[PDB]
RNA sequence: CGAUGUCGGCUCGUCGCAUCCUGGGGCUGAAGAAGGUCCCAAGGGUUGGGCUGUUCGCCCAUUAAAGCGGCACGCGAGCUGGGUUCAGAACGUCGUGAGACAGUUCGGUCUCUAUCCGCCACGGGCGCAGGAGGCUUGAGGGGGGCUCUUCCUAGUACGAGAGGACCGGAAGGGACGCACCUCUGGUUUCCCAGCUGUCCCUCCAGGGGCAUAAGCUGGGUAGCCAUGUGCGGAAGGGAUAACCGCUGAAAGCAUCUAAGCGGGAAGCCCGCCCCAAGAUGAGGCCUCCCACGGCAGCCGGUAAGGACCCGGGAAGACCACCCGGUGGAUGGGCCGGGGGUGUAAGCGCCGCGAGGCGUUGAGCCGACCGGUCCCAAUCGUCCGAGGUCU
RNA sequence: GAAUGCCGGCAUGAGUAACGAUAAAGAGGGUGAGAAUCCCUCUCGCCGUAAGCCCAAGGGUUCCUACGCAAUGGUCGUCAG
RNA sequence: CGUGAGGGAAAGGUGAAAAGAACCCCGGGAGGGGAGUGAAAUAGAGCCUGAAACCGUGGGCUUACAAGCAGUCACGGCCCC
């Protein structure tokens, strides 16, 4: 037997393909499926991506957003049939895999320290030039 | 001990 | 009744309902039937199971004699399940149903010599406050003159785990009969790897 | 417990058990053949193994990340143009060790020798 | 997760600043309050002049956590502060406004005049 | 702590039962295919050198 | 008195029941709800904090409840040392004085090694009439045993109103217990990076040592883990306690009883989980070997088998246990993947320069999931039945 | 036969605690009846207001060389105060 | 041993005579085995006699379901004379 190739089989049914590629430091924004006592809407979050913690299907992020003077973390199941899409907002320049250190700074240190990713920029806007 |  | 020897492989969790399910995977059968214990020959009802098939050249010749009576392949392990007789000669994941709730039995993991802590959830002594080498010690273990001694079964330090265990109720997520897999909610003891038997619950 | 843990200890805090490797490794490398004992010489074929097969490799990179082990720039050179190519056909596997039927006199301690294999 | 002796922001505009946990109303000996559990606690800063003052024994129910709350989707969220509501012994908030954002759970537990005036629930 | 100590002296019965897991087990040994010298197994013989087959020490 | 360590606390339990809560009852000055009093009941439960050395007690916030006692006022070869209980000092008091005070005040040396019993775990030996490899029966033990909130029934019964059920039925919590690592959250002593001072390689570049037994900092697989996850307390059957009966005399009536028969507890037995035939009363089933050679015995060669040795293991202090040993994937190497880190070196271009950009998600890379005989488990040895008597 | 008697001998605890700073080791080559421990080389680590050097007390041949290994050295010893 | 005044041990025996064991053997030595001396060599210098505790080797009887101040009384089994 292969056991790890099993459990890869048993993922399979719920892994998704859909979903664009990002990067810690990016500005993502997740439109995820919510039930609100009675009928289930969907509410948009937006935030800058501190986290990406791997293992396959198991594989998670976490997004950070201020809201109304707090900050609120979210983190999220990367193939959650909950999302129903991810788009990009930013792109962002980090130095590490983890930005746990943006939570100790201000609203000025980290856009001096999380710079637009012209390289990436430039992909995204060279394909969407689709025809 | 210190049976005082 | 009923039951079937398998292989725990991993734990997953599959999203059933936008909810998200934690979920062991066993590699349960094909277990054929080795042996028949019979009320008329040796005083209960069980079956005899066998399981991963094994080197011909590697069973000696007792074994091999008591898998002819069966007309069997080499099988690397017999275990027996009490009090059910299933008609074939062979016992696959099938007998089980997604919502079934089964009871699992393993050896869970060796955690050698254990301290006192570890073993029985014990409160060691203060860190500070001059507190003198008995940080993780059990502390008193008697009275004095009355009874004179220690009582049996007395909570100490000593081997723990790689005991049998098993776990109880737990619901049966999926069945993939194409790999003789079986889904089941929750944790099962045991190390992946290990050997497991899944039994019909007896919790009504 | 120490359930799934790989590499000893052989009773050496972190630097030293690192330097033990590194002069076992020079001492293998320029000899050809070494003596130890048992514990010592099994862990001595992985890491040799190591630097051996970047030396296969043979790019300047792989020279500089050898050095950092084996700081000798002739044994690294001797690696690179005579040890390497005897083994360009030859997919891991480069060491064996092979156990003496005597025990060192003061210690009790059951010896091996560890070669660079053919 | 929040136990006696922790300290609690204050969601309103009750006149409470700053609240010390000394109970957990949830059983016999609950270890640790979470979102949406109601909580027995003092006032240790207040600003002048509001419906409550410092030494004032009150109920609160906890709207935000830093330990971070798991969900039956297998996400999670997690609040830079610990924060809550006050409340009368009818669960209602005894202020006229709610800061910040509170978690979606509040709902299930029934205190809805608290959502409705949150200005964001997460 | 306070100083444990021997309540009583043990007899020559009970020292020497003490000692019944103490003998030595002899060395496992087999003979060398090469020279037929008594050696022990999975060890390069140390009279003529040999070890599976081919010559590999001298000795 | 050739010494039985002395208060309280901490840790660890265990027992009694004159029961604090939970279960079952009778009486009530019991309408309901909620109480009072007494009976049965020891299975489980019986919280966190302020003050004091305190025990105790009061107080805060809860709670189903915040029970009372025993075990050398349980437990100092288990810990503490606040008090008490030497030597210093001082206050009030007493004494001419030296000194004195269950009066107060500040301070004050608590001893590495367990021989026997007992306890927790783990082996060695022999036994279980032939010898073996498997799979099992369960005598007998151990674990477990808690409990609250809301909703529906129904704003119904009951009650002027306030208030507000039994029986039955759902949902969700607290604390405890066993297992687990998919998620959340730790650790992760060298898996990756960044930084300083210094010495060194080899001058630049690039690196190595030391700064801890990681120099420092930012991260971190597997494993081990709780703060995280799954599951458990039952259900059910049986016999009972207090208590309530049916039928029914002695005693024409009455009587739960003298003959007989019911109902009836979180408690008792079984049922659930675990250990278990040294259960010497040493059990049972399947399968394998077999009448070998020399004066219930004897000593040698074999049998089925086992051990020795070796490669290892989420098994482990040693021992044991489990897997493998060339007809082999057991460890090491190598390869593919996962995973961590976060774009190596070198070269090219831009800048006076610190640097920046591209090559490039590169380079490095523990344990995880697999592949591959490249390296090492070579070659072997030694035990091992001929089955006692009616 | 006893005086926790006196002197001496030998037991038990036990192959048990311990073998005296956690600055640290590895290999090769020699010598020899015998080598983790002596000699030589390379690598590694530790002190460097010393763990380096020179005086004075105190000690009194321990200095140098050859030949030695019973005892002394907490192991070993071919080394050595 | 004590700065010092001062304190203050243990330790006798080959044989009549050294005839004190040439030489060979294993062993680095120590030690032993022969040969030889002697009336005698468990008189061989670690030496007259050589008690006891204590240690070991060999043999007889006995012991792994059994409760003990260890003995004693009885009977039986085995071994010896
Ligand atoms: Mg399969
Ligand atoms: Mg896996
Ligand atoms: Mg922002
Ligand atoms: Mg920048
Ligand atoms: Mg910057
Ligand atoms: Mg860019
Ligand atoms: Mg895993
Ligand atoms: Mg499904
Ligand atoms: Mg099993
Ligand atoms: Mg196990
Ligand atoms: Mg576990
Ligand atoms: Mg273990
Ligand atoms: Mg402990
Ligand atoms: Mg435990
Ligand atoms: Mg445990
Ligand atoms: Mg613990
Ligand atoms: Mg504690
Ligand atoms: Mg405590
Ligand atoms: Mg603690
Ligand atoms: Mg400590
Ligand atoms: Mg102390
Ligand atoms: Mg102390
Ligand atoms: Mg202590
Ligand atoms: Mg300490
Ligand atoms: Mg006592
Ligand atoms: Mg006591
Ligand atoms: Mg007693
Ligand atoms: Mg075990
Ligand atoms: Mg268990
Ligand atoms: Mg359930
Ligand atoms: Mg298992
Ligand atoms: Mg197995
Ligand atoms: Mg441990
Ligand atoms: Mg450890
Ligand atoms: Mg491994
Ligand atoms: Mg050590
Ligand atoms: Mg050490
Ligand atoms: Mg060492
Ligand atoms: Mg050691
Ligand atoms: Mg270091
Ligand atoms: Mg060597
Ligand atoms: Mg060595
Ligand atoms: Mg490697
Ligand atoms: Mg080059
Ligand atoms: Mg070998
Ligand atoms: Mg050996
Ligand atoms: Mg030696
Ligand atoms: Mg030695
Ligand atoms: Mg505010
Ligand atoms: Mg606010
Ligand atoms: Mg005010
Ligand atoms: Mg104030
Ligand atoms: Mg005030
Ligand atoms: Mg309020
Ligand atoms: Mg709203
Ligand atoms: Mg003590
Ligand atoms: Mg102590
Ligand atoms: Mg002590
Ligand atoms: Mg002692
Ligand atoms: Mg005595
Ligand atoms: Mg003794
Ligand atoms: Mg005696
Ligand atoms: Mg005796
Ligand atoms: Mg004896
Ligand atoms: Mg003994
Ligand atoms: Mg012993
Ligand atoms: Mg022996
Ligand atoms: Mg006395
Ligand atoms: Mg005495
Ligand atoms: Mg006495
Ligand atoms: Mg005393
Ligand atoms: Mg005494
Ligand atoms: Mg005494
Ligand atoms: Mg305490
Ligand atoms: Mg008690
Ligand atoms: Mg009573
Ligand atoms: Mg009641
Ligand atoms: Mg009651
Ligand atoms: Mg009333
Ligand atoms: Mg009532
Ligand atoms: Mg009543
Ligand atoms: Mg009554
Ligand atoms: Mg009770
Ligand atoms: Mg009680
Ligand atoms: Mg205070
Ligand atoms: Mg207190
Ligand atoms: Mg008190
Ligand atoms: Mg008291
Ligand atoms: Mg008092
Ligand atoms: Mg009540
Ligand atoms: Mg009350
Ligand atoms: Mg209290
Ligand atoms: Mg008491
Ligand atoms: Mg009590
Ligand atoms: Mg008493
Ligand atoms: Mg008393
Ligand atoms: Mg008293
Ligand atoms: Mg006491
Ligand atoms: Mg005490
Ligand atoms: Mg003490
Ligand atoms: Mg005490
Ligand atoms: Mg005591
Ligand atoms: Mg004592
Ligand atoms: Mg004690
Ligand atoms: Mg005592
Ligand atoms: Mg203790
Ligand atoms: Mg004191
Ligand atoms: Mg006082
Ligand atoms: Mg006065
Ligand atoms: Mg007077
Ligand atoms: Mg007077
Ligand atoms: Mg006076
Ligand atoms: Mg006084
Ligand atoms: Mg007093
Ligand atoms: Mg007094
Ligand atoms: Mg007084
Ligand atoms: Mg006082
Ligand atoms: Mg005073
Ligand atoms: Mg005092
Ligand atoms: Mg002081
Ligand atoms: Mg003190
Ligand atoms: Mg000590
Ligand atoms: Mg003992
Ligand atoms: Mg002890
Ligand atoms: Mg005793
Ligand atoms: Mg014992
Ligand atoms: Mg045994
Ligand atoms: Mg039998
Ligand atoms: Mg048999
Ligand atoms: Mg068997
Ligand atoms: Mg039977
Ligand atoms: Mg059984
Ligand atoms: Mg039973
Ligand atoms: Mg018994
Ligand atoms: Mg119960
Ligand atoms: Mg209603
Ligand atoms: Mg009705
Ligand atoms: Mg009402
Ligand atoms: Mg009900
Ligand atoms: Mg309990
Ligand atoms: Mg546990
Ligand atoms: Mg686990
Ligand atoms: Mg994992
Ligand atoms: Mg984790
Ligand atoms: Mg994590
Ligand atoms: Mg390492
Ligand atoms: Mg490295
Ligand atoms: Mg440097
Ligand atoms: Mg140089
Ligand atoms: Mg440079
Ligand atoms: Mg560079
Ligand atoms: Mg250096
Ligand atoms: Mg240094
Ligand atoms: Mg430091
Ligand atoms: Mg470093
Ligand atoms: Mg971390
Ligand atoms: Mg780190
Ligand atoms: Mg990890
Ligand atoms: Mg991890
Ligand atoms: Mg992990
Ligand atoms: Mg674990
Ligand atoms: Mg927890
Ligand atoms: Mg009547
Ligand atoms: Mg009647
Ligand atoms: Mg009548
Ligand atoms: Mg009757
Ligand atoms: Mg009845
Ligand atoms: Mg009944
Ligand atoms: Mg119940
Ligand atoms: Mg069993
Ligand atoms: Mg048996
Ligand atoms: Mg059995
Ligand atoms: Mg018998
Ligand atoms: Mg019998
Ligand atoms: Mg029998
Ligand atoms: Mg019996
Ligand atoms: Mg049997
Ligand atoms: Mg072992
Ligand atoms: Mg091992
Ligand atoms: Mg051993
Ligand atoms: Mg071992
Ligand atoms: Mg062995
Ligand atoms: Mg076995
Ligand atoms: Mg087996
Ligand atoms: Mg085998
Ligand atoms: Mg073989
Ligand atoms: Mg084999
Ligand atoms: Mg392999
Ligand atoms: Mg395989
Ligand atoms: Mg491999
Ligand atoms: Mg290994
Ligand atoms: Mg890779
Ligand atoms: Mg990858
Ligand atoms: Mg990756
Ligand atoms: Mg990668
Ligand atoms: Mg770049
Ligand atoms: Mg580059
Ligand atoms: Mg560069
Ligand atoms: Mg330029
Ligand atoms: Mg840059
Ligand atoms: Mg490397
Ligand atoms: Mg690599
Ligand atoms: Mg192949
Ligand atoms: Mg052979
Ligand atoms: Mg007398
Ligand atoms: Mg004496
Ligand atoms: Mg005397
Ligand atoms: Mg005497
Ligand atoms: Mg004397
Ligand atoms: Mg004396
Ligand atoms: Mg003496
Ligand atoms: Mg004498
Ligand atoms: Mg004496
Ligand atoms: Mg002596
Ligand atoms: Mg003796
Ligand atoms: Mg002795
Ligand atoms: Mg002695
Ligand atoms: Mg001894
Ligand atoms: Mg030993
Ligand atoms: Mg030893
Ligand atoms: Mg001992
Ligand atoms: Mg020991
Ligand atoms: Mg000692
Ligand atoms: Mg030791
Ligand atoms: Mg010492
Ligand atoms: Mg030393
Ligand atoms: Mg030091
Ligand atoms: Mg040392
Ligand atoms: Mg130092
Ligand atoms: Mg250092
Ligand atoms: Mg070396
Ligand atoms: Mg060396
Ligand atoms: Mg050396
Ligand atoms: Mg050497
Ligand atoms: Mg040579
Ligand atoms: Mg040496
Ligand atoms: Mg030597
Ligand atoms: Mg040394
Ligand atoms: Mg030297
Ligand atoms: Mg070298
Ligand atoms: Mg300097
Ligand atoms: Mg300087
Ligand atoms: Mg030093
Ligand atoms: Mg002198
Ligand atoms: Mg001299
Ligand atoms: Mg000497
Ligand atoms: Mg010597
Ligand atoms: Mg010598
Ligand atoms: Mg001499
Ligand atoms: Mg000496
Ligand atoms: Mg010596
Ligand atoms: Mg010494
Ligand atoms: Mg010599
Ligand atoms: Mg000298
Ligand atoms: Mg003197
Ligand atoms: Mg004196
Ligand atoms: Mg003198
Ligand atoms: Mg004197
Ligand atoms: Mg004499
Ligand atoms: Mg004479
Ligand atoms: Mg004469
Ligand atoms: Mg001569
Ligand atoms: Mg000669
Ligand atoms: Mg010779
Ligand atoms: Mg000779
Ligand atoms: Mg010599
Ligand atoms: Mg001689
Ligand atoms: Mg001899
Ligand atoms: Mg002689
Ligand atoms: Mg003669
Ligand atoms: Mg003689
Ligand atoms: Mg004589
Ligand atoms: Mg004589
Ligand atoms: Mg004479
Ligand atoms: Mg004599
Ligand atoms: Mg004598
Ligand atoms: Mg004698
Ligand atoms: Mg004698
Ligand atoms: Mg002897
Ligand atoms: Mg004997
Ligand atoms: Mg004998
Ligand atoms: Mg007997
Ligand atoms: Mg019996
Ligand atoms: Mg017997
Ligand atoms: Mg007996
Ligand atoms: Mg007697
Ligand atoms: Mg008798
Ligand atoms: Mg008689
Ligand atoms: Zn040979």
């Amino acid at each position: 037997m292969n056991r790890g190739a099993l459990i890869k089989l048993v993922e399979s049914r719920y892994v998704r393909t859909d979903l664009p590629e990002f990067r810690p430091g990016d500005t993502v924004r997740v439109s995820y499926k919510v039930k609100e006592g009675n009928r289930t809407r969907i509410q948009d979050f937006e935030g800058i991506v501190i986290r990406i913690r791997r293992n396959g299907f198991n594989t998670t992020f976490t997004v950070r957003k201020v809201s109304y003077g707090v900050g609120v973390e979210r983190i999220f199941p990367l193939h959650s049939p909950l999302i129903q899409k991810i788009d990009i907002v930013q792109r962002g320049r980090a130095r590490r895999a983890k930005l746990y250190f943006i939570r100790n700074l201000s609203d000025r240190e980290i856009r001096r320290k999380l710079r637009a990713d012209r390289k990436r920029i430039d992909q995204d806007r060279a394909a969407e030039r689709a025809a | 001990s210190e049976a005082c | 009744m009923k039951g079937i020897l398998g292989v725990k492989v991993g734990m997953t969790r599959i999203f059933r309902d936008d909810r998200a399910v934690p979920v062991t995977v066993i590699l349960a059968g094909p277990c054929p039937v080795v042996q028949r214990r019979t009320p008329e020959k040796d005083g209960y009802t069980a079956v005899q199971l066998g399981f991963l098939p094994q080197n011909p050249k590697r069973v000696n010749r007792p074994l091999k004699g008591h898998f002819a009576k069966a007309g069997v392949e080499p099988v690397r392990i017999l275990r027996e399940i009490r009090d059910f007789n299933p008609e074939g000669d062979t016992v696959t994941v099938e007998i089980f149903k997604p919502g079934e709730r089964v009871d699992v039995t393993g050896t869970s993991k060796g955690r050698g010599f254990a301290g006192v802590m570890k073993r029985w959830n014990f409160a060691g002594g203060p860190d500070s406050h001059g507190a003198h080498k008995i940080h993780r010690h059990p502390g008193s273990i008697g009275n004095r003159k009355t009874p004179g001694r220690v009582y049996k079964g007395k909570k100490m330090a000593g081997h723990y785990g790689a005991e049998r265990v098993t776990v109880m109720n737990l619901e049966v997520v999926d069945v993939i009969p194409e790999e003789n897999l079986l889904l089941v909610k929750g944790a099962v003891p045991g190390p992946n790897g290990g050997l497991v038997i899944v039994r019909e619950t007896k919790k009504a | 417990m120490r359930h799934l843990k790989s590499g000893r200890k052989l009773n050496r805090h972190s630097s030293h058990r690192l330097a033990l490797y590194r002069n076992q490794a020079k001492s293998l490398l320029t000899h050809g053949r070494i003596t130890t004992t048992v514990p010592k010489a099994k862990e001595l074929r992985g890491f040799v193994d190591h630097l051996i097969h970047l030396a296969k490799r043979g790019d300047l990179h792989a020279r500089r990340l050898v050095l950092r082990d084996l700081q000798d720039v002739k044994l690294v050179r001797k690696l690179f143009d005579e040890i390497a190519p005897r083994y360009r056909d030859r997919q891991g596997g480069y060491t064996r060790v092979l156990k003496l039927a005597e025990r060192r006199r003061g210690d009790g301690a059951p010896l091996a020798l560890v070669e660079l294999v053919e | 997760m929040i136990q006696p002796q922790t300290y609690l922001e204050v969601a309103d505009n009750t006149g409470a600043r700053k609240i010390m946990c000394i109970r957990v109303l949830k059983g016999s000996n609950a270890k640790y309050a979470t979102v949406g559990d109601v909580i027995v606690a003092s006032v240790k800063e207040a600003i002048p002049r509001g419906a409550v003052k410092e030494g004032d024994v009150v109920k609160a129910v906890v709207v935000r956590t830093k330990k971070e709350i798991k969900r039956p989707d297998g996400s999670a969220i997690r609040f830079d502060d610990n924060a809550a509501v006050i409340i009368n012994n009818q669960l209602e908030p005894r202020g006229t406004r709610v800061f910040g954002p509170v978690a979606r759970e509040l709902r299930e537990k029934g205190f809805m005049k608290i959502v409705s005036l949150a200005p964001e629930v997460l | 702590a306070k100083h444990p100590v021997p309540k009583k002296k043990t007899s020559k019965a009970r020292r020497d039962a003490r000692r019944s897991h103490h003998a030595l087990t002899p060395p496992t040994l087999v003979p060398c295919p090469e020279c037929k010298a008594m050696k022990p197994p999975h060890t390069v013989c140390p009279e003529c050198g040999y070890y599976a087959g081919r010559k590999v020490l001298e000795v």
